[PDB]
């Protein structure tokens, strides 16, 4: 059941990298404080997306074994799990680092600025499926660890070394599931079977950022999107 | 460079 040495190495890792930095306040606090319409829902937008990726370069950087991988393939891991790693950490902020009542609000928000609701009814519905897993820190920072590992992507040349990479972390993940959730051993199944969900917003996301341009992105956004 | 390659290259 326990961690042995070697995993609690990994899990410390990614602990210590997610939960590093942190979304500011002010960036949040602007949507209820200030005007928020189509053009100002469009520039919070960025300022979030830029904020992750940020954060999701640092925490890429300090995954285990990551730097045994070359620089093109670091790349590619980076750009090919960028939507999904977002929507992840959205998700964890979304439902568990806001104010009581605050995710309603912000919600109220956006679907109120103007911006079409064809992608945010799912992003939201997302929140809400996820949201009723009950999900630990460890389990949101692992699954974008091992979303990030994906040897799965379009673009990977050494597929059986990200594969070895990925491995160690589901076998943390199901440790982690069985002793927290001992009653349901579908718990780590639960977990992965959500990242089919975000694989459609990946591939659907250049159509999903379209949805959002208000009459865009920054120089960053445009690469790690492919926008 | 790319933005992306500065960022992921820069020593931490
Ligand atoms: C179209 O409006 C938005 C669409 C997506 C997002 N975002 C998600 C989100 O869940 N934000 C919440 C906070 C608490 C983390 C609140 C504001 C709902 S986001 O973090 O800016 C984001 C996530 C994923 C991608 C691929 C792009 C951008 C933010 C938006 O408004 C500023």
């Amino acid at each position: 059941m326990e961690l042995t040495p070697d995993q609690q190495t990994l899990l410390h890792f990614i602990m210590d990298s997610y939960n590093k930095q942190r979304m500011p306040q002010e960036i949040t606090n602007k949507i209820l404080k200030e005007a928020f319409s189509a053009e100002e829902n469009f520039l919070i937008l960025t300022e979030m997306a830029t904020n992750h990726v940020q954060v999701l370069v640092e925490f890429t950087k300090k995954l285990p074994g990551f730097q045994t991988l070359d620089h093109e393939d670091q790349i590619a891991l980076l750009k090919g799990s960028a939507v999904e790693a977002m929507f992840l950490r959205s998700a964890e902020i979304f439902n568990k680092k806001l104010p009581s009542g605050h995710s309603d609000l912000l919600e109220a928000r956006i679907r109120n600025s103007g911006i079409s609701d064809e992608y945010i009814t799912p992003m939201f519905s997302f929140y809400k499926s996820i949201g009723e897993l009950k999900m630990t820190q460890e389990e949101y920072a692992l699954l974008t660890a091992i979303v990030i590992l994906s040897p799965d992507r379009q673009y990977i040349k050494d597929r059986e070394a990200v594969e070895k990479l990925q491995e160690p972390l589901l076998d943390v993940l199901q440790k982690l599931c069985k002793i927290h959730q001992p009653e349901n051993p579908q718990h780590f199944a639960c977990l992965l079977g959500r990242l089919t969900e975000l694989r459609t917003f990946n591939h659907h996301h250049a159509e999903m950022l379209m949805s959002w341009r208000v009459n865009k992105f920054t120089p960053l956004l445009c690469e790690i999107w492919d926008v | 460079p790319s933005l992306l390659k500065k960022l992921l290259l820069a020593p931490a």
